[PDB]
């Protein structure tokens, strides 16, 4: 069990930690998060009181090193840092957790929500989308664009998702294209798949990021690339077996997981429809179309 | 953008453009089979693509055997008009190829949009116009050469005979859209308005009558009767 400090909370901001989100008031005794699970990558976000504007926040892995937040004033934010004297940060949690002055990551009995949202999701992957090179750990925000946003502005704060476009030549072989257009299995297996992302689980787990950085953040460009990775699939007659029966499992725990109130925005009619309805797995996603049509029956 | 009644005059600019109409690309005869049930046998078709500012007509003729073992025609259909579409602009030189192809239904931007990633300078564009182009097989002489053809074929016309000598590309255009509408709202009428007096004559390498100026607005005007008078029953109007 790992701990994520905090040196103070000098503005009134509501904190979250994976699904869980609690209120911190200006100025109040909180010192951190203590118990988060290891084994798994994380993010602490935030929103502050006054400007709803910009939800933040930083994906990391306790077992890549030592994390603590403080507030900076010129900036305006909450940082993640790193601390690389093991016997201090040691030295300064231990004084907090004897205080009483951390909330705790609580244990579930029967509770997988987490793993299941991020199975294939791994730091170092995280790390090649959101490049900060100095930083073991990954800052995004509401308003950081993806690369393909910006070829149609700073590089450095970008979102460097696989670009994915159905109408390009990389996604079209010259002589097939009614062929490749209509079924895009060539796209989806030999450019993306083998090529790309050399395996299914790379492809999951930029999938489960871009939809976790769409819903902690709002980031439109991880929805519009997570719709993309969905659709990828859906419109490829040809995929193995056990990619389609994983896909059920992810897309299945994102719909639970979803606040009912962002839906309307969060999913788009139109790639779900295709996907749920008239795509090649149209009857592939059994798990999926049920909690959709419990859940979300209005945009269908 | 949308092509429509704002942007008409962009048609006769100096930009090269094409329409290309599919609605002749498949064509079918329903019938009963000796079962009781119903089948199609395709005819020949053809893909009609146009420059509107020189009257410049590719007449790519469709040949039943390209529908051969094939399935999903009506589909098949607008994805063989994008692969000859976009062959036609590769034989062309660069100088003569379009900048914007402008297709009239809005079904065929995405086949010709792929056919076409290689040119990603010519824009791919609908329109808001109803144009009349289906009629071009009222027009005899075409409809004659699609009909006779034994194997894939493209045939050039310019679908303004000579006009251009004595009209502007706007007048041809409106002259042409006016008569294939005539022809599209009663074909029978418009054809013998037409061809009923015997002494105007279709040259040989001409497709209409060799109207003098004044035959031809007594023509337009009798066009423009048979056809808002037949607008004019379709609603009570
Ligand atoms: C207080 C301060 O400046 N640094 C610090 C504080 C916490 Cl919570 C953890 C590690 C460090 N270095
Ligand atoms: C139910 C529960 O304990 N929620 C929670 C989780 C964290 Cl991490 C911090 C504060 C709260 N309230
Ligand atoms: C402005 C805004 O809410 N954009 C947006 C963000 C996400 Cl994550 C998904 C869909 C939309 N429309």
């Amino acid at each position: 069990m790992n701990t994520v400090p905090f040196t103070s909370a000098p503005i009134e901001v509501t904190i979250g930690i994976d699904q869980y989100s609690f209120n911190v008031k200006e100025n109040q005794p909180f010192h951190g998060i203590k118990d988060i699970p290891i084994g798994h990558v994380h993010v602490i976000h935030f929103q502050h009181a006054d400007n709803s504007s910009m939800r933040y926040g930083y994906w990391f892995d306790c077992r890549m090193g030592n994390f603590y937040i403080q507030y900076d004033p010129k900036d305006g934010l909450y940082k993640m840092m790193e601390e690389r004297d093991g016997a201090k940060f040691e030295n300064i949690v231990h004084n907090f957790k004897e205080r009483q002055m951390m909330v705790s990551y609580p244990k579930i009995d029967e509770d997988d929500t987490w793993y299941n949202l991020t199975e294939f999701v791994q730091m170092d992957k995280i790390r090649k989308i959101v490049r900060k090179d100095e930083n073991q750990f990954s800052y995004v925000d509401s308003s950081m664009t993806t690369v393909q946003e910006n070829e149609l502005s700073d590089p450095a704060h970008s979102l460097n998702y696989t670009v994915i476009n159905f109408k390009s030549r990389e996604a079209i072989r010259p002589g097939h294209e009614m062929e490749d257009f209509l079924d895009k299995s060539y796209y989806l297996n030999t450019v993306m798949l083998q090529g790309i992302f050399k395996n299914s689980s790379n492809y999951f787990g930029e999938l489960q990021f871009a939809f976790l950085n769409a819903m902690f953040f709002g980031n439109y460009g991880s929805s519009l690339q997570w719709h993309a990775m969905i659709e990828l699939i859906c419109s490829s007659a040809t995929v193995p077996k056990h990619m389609l029966d994983k896909l059920d499992e992810i897309l299945y725990y994102q719909i639970k997981t979803l606040p009912e109130q962002y839906s309307d925005i969060l999913l788009n009619e139109r790639v779900w429809n295709i996907c749920l309805y008239s795509s090649f797995q149209k009857n592939s996603l059994h798990n999926t179309e049920k909690i959709m049509e419990n859940k979300y029956p209005e945009l269908l | 953008g949308a092509m429509n009644s704002s942007n008409y005059a962009e048609l006769f600019n100096n930009d090269i453009k094409l329409f290309v109409d599919d609605t002749n690309v498949y064509r079918v005869t329903v019938h009963k089979t000796f079962e009781g049930n119903v089948a199609t046998k395709a005819i020949n078709g053809c893909i009609f693509t146009l420059n509107p500012k020189t009257g410049h007509l590719f007449l790519k003729i469709i040949h039943t055997s390209v529908w051969a073992g094939q399935k999903r025609l009506s589909q098949l259909a607008k994805w063989k008009t994008a692969e000859e579409v976009s062959a036609l602009v590769r034989s062309l030189p660069k100088e003569e190829q379009p900048k914007q192809i402008i297709v009239t239904r809005k079904a065929m931007l995405d086949p010709l949009e792929v056919h076409m990633l290689d040119f990603p300078n010519i824009a791919i564009r609908p329109t808001e116009l109803r144009l009349p182009f289906s009629a071009a097989m009222s027009i005899d002489k075409l409809s004659d050469v699609v009909m006779k053809a034994t194997e894939p074929q493209m045939v050039l016309f310019n679908i303004y005979d000579d006009w251009l000598d004595r009209i502007s590309s706007y007048t041809a255009f409106s002259r042409l859209t006016l008569l294939l509408r005539a022809l599209k709202t009663n074909e029978e009428s418009a054809k013998m308005i037409l061809l009923s007096d015997p002494t105007i004559t279709i040259k040989s390498y001409h497709l209409w009558p060799s109207f003098t100026d004044e035959q031809w607005i007594t023509i337009e005007s009798q066009m423009r009767d048979l056809i808002l008078t037949e607008y004019g029953r379709k609603y009570n109007v």
